[PDB]
């Protein structure tokens, strides 16, 4: 029934809705809104010229409802609730435009998420109405981008070019701390993976790909959180050399040390191991795997991380060359 | 061994030590009579049924929520569901009182069973 | 409820400011004042060595943690007792010497008194100003002389890491719980020359020594003290700070001299930091629930991580109780924020689990005839925030468990602490205040919520019937 | 000239690493030791309500900027000898004698030889330890004596703003330059105490009475004078600060200090140049505003002018060393030439006491630095004669800054004898400036005869 699944505490709710992943819906939204909106993408679209709030699946974003501003207002308090966009061949230029000019004169521009699900050409109107118009879009840190055509075209900073209006303005590459990216087969195979200018970022988001190899990937300062899920086969870090350093005196268990003092040249070895060992993984302190089912690449890690929850695998489990230090 | 549990009507049910450390809350509360506060005597008897028909059953973990919405709902436990509501809402209730999950999201399973095989006419009462 | 949630958050600003609560302003009284520590004055250098062996038995924990090598404690001390027999100046030799006094004075503060009594001589107490309350008072007679003689030694000198641990040495005790604007204002001279010595530089690197590593974990363990405490003592008196340039555990979503953790090492000072930044962020930082749920799962790991430590020895005892005091003390700050302002369920008694926790942790560190151990203030300061939270919620609401709880917390206090006799003094009169609040009440804009109202208006311009309501407001 | 360039930027490096170049350890050997206030001590307080007439006529500027009414300090002076005569405490008392006697110790430094010798007594100097000489001897003396008392009573009281006018007014003085690294703690304490107060809450707002104004201006002009000091004297031995916290003329102080920051720490560009140099030009029209009718009025604007000058000097320096423009040899020359003009006129004015506050002696030591380094590397006699009109000057005027500028005399004539070096490409003057600065970081924690020559020095 209703009310007496309404006089209840949010977390029973709340886990009833996850598994289910109208006061149902208001109260659904107010807990998702109140813990995390991973289940349902909200943002802002028009139709008829009027401008609604439209809230979607996280995929492809199939529509469900949308509602208006000051029903939603009514229904919640008003602020500037941060919110997110996304740009389709439904949403391309002039509904843009018009969200744009509209939230500058009606309204103001409160609103974070972008999001590139459609418009792999880089054309069509979509890029040349939106890159002139990032500087009053302000909130944001976060992006969400589909095809390694546009990641080539646009991200991978070894294709230099000299398109402003085509490309970013770079004080928005400042301020995109987070970072969301999908769909394409191979990134790293011979790939020029290399983001140097992608400069105040700290939080990667990847999913659903069929191959990777980490060799390929270099990095800014300030990026430690990976989130990746599903794919393929791995190339994790080769580490061979690293391997070939290594004897039997110490190793027990799955893990390695040097307790005596006394042995300074097995113990500046070990230390000249993790070390090098960290450095491999310089730029990182966290990974999340869901199931990828493969990873080719040797692995030795630290202990103090694994022995906290940063090295976060779920059971991807078609590897055994795996050890600690 | 056995351990009594107190239904806070005052009734001392007892169970075996380590079909109860199942439990964590009581695995903690351990590490012989303990109290169960806001708990009724069926409650905690349809709960110790449960208990004892899961013992030797696996369940993933607590964080593999994929998994956890891979959702084959026991039948065993879906047909011992067939009560109303409130009593279900008090299994619920306990079983958030108690960090037994496996039992909690059951019920979960079968209340988002039950909103979503709706009608409108369940909203046109609305 | 929702003035229940608004009476909490006024029990957040009143708990601040509860919490936020003699020296001679002219150091030329102390010009001449004799010594504690010369050959015929008071402290006999044979037994002087005995105070230091029970140092190394009992308290390595401190400073083992700073400190490279030890030995080099006694070696020093025979060299000093050497040079003074002979002298019957410098940098180096000055230092050593507040080292020593200090490490002294922390090992008089953690003792038992008979055996200090036996030990101490005779005819200097008729020299002398002058049970539990001749020990507390010798302990502060050499305090104020040790202070006389650092703060000249501090200013009029270069920078040497040594003052810090001097500082360091001295912060556990009840040294800045009574004179806490020197506290704060030498804390500030410490702050400078931590980040003058570059000792955020334990970042550590390829092929160096053994000792180049020993010298940079010493850093790193001053370092994560200094931000402890930075936080621990971070009133409005103070606005100085560094705890900042740390950066918080929690892996958020939402969000280059800034340290990241988890990067580094794992020497447990490194848990404290993170249990502390736990503490900030629920304090001062943005509220979540997820975020607390996230902090919860991460505690009960890093309390499974501290229970994996096992009993030695006196030092492991007192740190692994220290640390798992600190965790209890954390969940039920989270707990706390979870039932008062959303009020999830069963919260109030899993919320009283751990206090019971930490009740009978530190029973057992009486029955074991460590009492002494129990006087870190830290434990003072969390026993005072639960008699707190325990009187507000037990005259507003009715459970005789909490008058349990409360009950034994209060008489505990009580009947045992002579040190900290002005903190607990006002605290429990005022504490009385309140019970006495518990008749009124028990004779919705209350009237008392309005009196507590005007009990942090008169607090925060401290810092720079309603008739007889007012009445029973002049009486308390 | 790119070489040039690049050279122009290692002697940035090499100004920097020069700028950023007894008293004893235990308190304790001053713990008795005397006086120079008392009845019968010294200083015969009727002399010093003298000292203090000679203070209010020509040295205003500092404390009439700092507190509300400075008819209290002969008010609490007098009360002071009263008590003190009828005493033959508290904070309040010791604070207001603290300010006394660091307000005289200020007027010592700027009074003539002559008249302070005539009024300090006689068999007292055969009591105490023993021209300019004596002046200067006796300025540290007292210096020392009040630091004793100030050091002990710092850190055991209440966080009030007097101490903070104790330590403005000491630091026009040799003190910070002689003493930098007490001088750099006690100005982190400073600092502490001012982030306390909420000093920055100068935010003149509506309704507020007259005394509030006044403690808002004092409180104004302290900060910003605070933040002045904290920006002048931040070497690496400090870090800490206040002069981030930014982005009347003691804001004009300030401003022109701002500028020579986003100088010396950030962005070379061209139109910023402009536009910073327009606003200086427009900040002169608003310095020589102020008409002269009084010693601290001409004072305050020659220090002001000085300060434009310099930075102007350091602008211009900057754009001709980034970028090259032509004829900025001359346009640099000439600002320099003002400078001189300005202390030619209070030295002829027979104000040359004035002179000697220790930023004009950074001044030209920075100048005469730049000159001497682009006189060896490129010929013009107007660089040379200004250069040696700068150090006959410096040399034949300067007594208490005496090892500063002995040991940055010593090295210029060092650098000197370089001249004949390059008299007599990576040339291998510019590879010893690198292995110069290489020697200052690694103390801060026929290139065979090159070195010969260098073991020579």
């Amino acid at each position: 029934d209703t009310k007496l699944f309404l006089s209840l505490p949010i977390d029973i709710r709340y886990t009833v809705y996850f598994f289910l992943g109208d006061i149902i819906l208001t109260d659904r939204l107010r807990v998702c809104l109140q813990y995390e909106e991973q289940w349902f993408s909200v943002q802002w679209i028009v139709v008829s010229g009027e401008l609604e709030i439209g809230i979607f699946t996280t995929d492809e974003q199939f529509l469900q409802v949308s509602y208006t501003i000051n029903e939603y207002c009514h229904l919640l308090s008003i602020a500037q609730q941060d919110l997110r966009l996304g740009i389709n061949v439904s949403d391309i230029n002039d509904v843009n435009e018009l969200c744009k000019e509209i939230q500058h004169r009606w309204l103001f521009d409160t609103v974070s998420y972008i999001s590139f699900i459609n418009c792999w050409d880089l054309d069509h109107e979509n890029v040349v109405s939106i890159i002139p118009c990032m500087e009053s879009f302000n909130n944001l840190h976060m992006l969400r981008i589909e095809s390694k055509n546009m990641f080539n075209n646009l991200i991978n900073t070894q294709g230099v070019r000299e398109n402003p209006g085509k490309t970013i303005v770079y004080n928005v590459r400042q301020n995109i701390f987070e970072l969301e990216l999908y769909t394409l087969r191979d990134l790293g195979y011979k790939s020029v993976v290399d983001l140097q200018k992608w400069e105040q970022l700290q939080c990667l988001s990847l999913s659903g790909c069929e191959f990777i190899d980490l060799n390929n990937l270099i990095l800014p300062q300030h990026c430690k959180m990976l989130i990746l899920k599903e794919v393929k086969y791995i190339i994790w870090w080769d580490l061979s050399h690293l391997l070939k350093r290594i004897r039997p005196q110490w190793i027990i268990n799955g893990q390695v040390k040097k307790p005596t003092k006394k042995e300074e040249e097995e113990e500046s070895e070990w230390y000249n191991l993790y070390l090098e060992v960290v450095q491999t993984y310089q730029p990182l302190n966290f990974i999340e795997l869901h199931n990828a089912k493969r990873v080719k690449g040797n692995l030795i890690l630290p202990a103090r991380l694994v022995t906290e929850s940063r090295i976060k695998i779920s059971n991807g489990t078609k590897v055994d060359s795996v050890l600690l230090i | 061994q056995n351990v009594v549990l107190v239904s806070v009507e005052g009734e001392r049910f007892v169970v075996d030590r380590k079909i109860a450390e199942r439990s964590l809350l009581l695995k903690n509360y351990l590490q012989i009579v303990m109290p169960v506060p806001n708990v009724r005597s069926s409650v905690l008897q349809k709960v110790i049924e449960w208990a004892v028909h899961h013992k030797d059953s696996n369940f993933p973990d607590e964080d593999d929520d994929d998994s956890r919405k891979a959702a084959p709902v026991d039948p065993w436990d879906r047909e011992f569901l067939k009560v109303d509501q409130e009593m279900l809402y008090e299994i619920i209730l306990a079983a958030n009182y108690l960090n037994i999950k496996p039992l909690l999201d059951a019920g979960c399973k079968v209340v988002a069973e039950m909103i979503r095989g709706r009608t409108p006419e369940e909203i046109r009462r609305t | 409820n929702l003035y229940d949630k608004k009476l909490f958050n006024i029990w957040n600003q009143y708990e601040r400011l509860w919490i936020h609560d003699a020296f001679p302003l002219d150091v030329s009284e102390y010009n001449n004042t004799k010594d504690f520590y010369g050959y015929e004055c008071l402290f006999s250098k044979e037994s002087i060595f005995k105070i230091l062996d029970h140092s190394l038995e009992r308290l390595g924990w401190l400073y083992f943690g700073f400190f490279t090598d030890i030995s080099e404690l006694p070696y020093q001390m025979e060299r000093y007792w050497n040079e003074y027999e002979s002298m019957n100046k410098s940098a180096d030799q000055i230092l050593w010497d507040l080292v020593l006094r200090s490490v002294i004075v922390m090992t008089i503060y953690y003792m038992p008194a008979k055996s200090i009594l036996s030990l101490v001589d005779i005819d200097a107490i008729e020299k002398y100003p002058l049970e539990l309350k001749k020990k507390y008072e010798i302990f502060d007679y050499c305090l104020r002389h040790t202070l006389n003689k650092v703060l000249r030694t501090i200013f009029t000198l270069p920078p040497d890491v040594r003052t810090l641990q001097i500082f360091l040495i001295l912060s556990n005790t009840n040294f800045l719980q009574i004179y806490p604007s020197l506290g704060n204002n030498i804390l500030v001279h410490c702050i400078h020359l931590a980040k003058v010595l570059g000792i955020k530089d334990f970042k550590l690197k390829i092929n160096d020594s053994g000792s180049t590593r020993l010298q940079k974990l010493s850093m790193h363990n001053i370092w994560f003290r200094l931000s402890t405490v930075d936080y621990m003592r971070s009133s409005p008196n103070k606005i100085i700070a560094l705890h900042t340039d740390n950066s918080s555990a929690l892996t958020r979503k939402t969000l280059i001299d800034s340290i990241d953790v988890y990067d580094v090492e794992s020497n447990l000072e490194v848990l404290r930091w993170k249990i502390t930044s736990l503490d900030r962020d629920l304090e001062v930082s943005e509220p979540s629930l997820k975020t607390l749920k996230a902090m919860k799962e991460l505690l009960g790991l890093l309390d499974r991580k501290t229970s994996v430590s096992n009993d030695a020895s006196f030092n492991t005892k007192f740190e692994s109780f220290f640390l798992k005091l600190q965790c209890n003390f954390v969940m039920w700050k989270i707990l706390r924020y979870e039932f008062m302002q959303y009020g999830v369920t069963n919260g109030l008694q899993k919320l009283c689990c751990p206090a019971r926790r930490i009740i009978a942790l530190v029973a057992n560190f009486l029955k074991e005839d460590y009492f002494e151990y129990t006087t870190h203030p830290f434990c003072v300061h969390i026993l005072c925030v639960i008699a707190g939270f325990f009187s507000f919620y037990c005259i507003f609401h009715e459970a005789d468990e909490v008058r349990d709880l409360r009950n034994d917390a209060v008489g505990l206090l009580k009947l045992l602490f002579d040190p900290l006799r002005p903190v607990i003094s006002c605290f429990f009169s005022n504490l009385s205040r309140l019970e006495e609040l518990r008749h009124i009440w028990k004779s919705l804009v209350h009237p008392v919520m309005y009196v507590l109202k005007t009990d942090i208006i008169k607090l925060k311009r401290n810092l720079e019937s309603s008739d007889f309501l007012e009445v029973v407001r002049e009486f308390n």
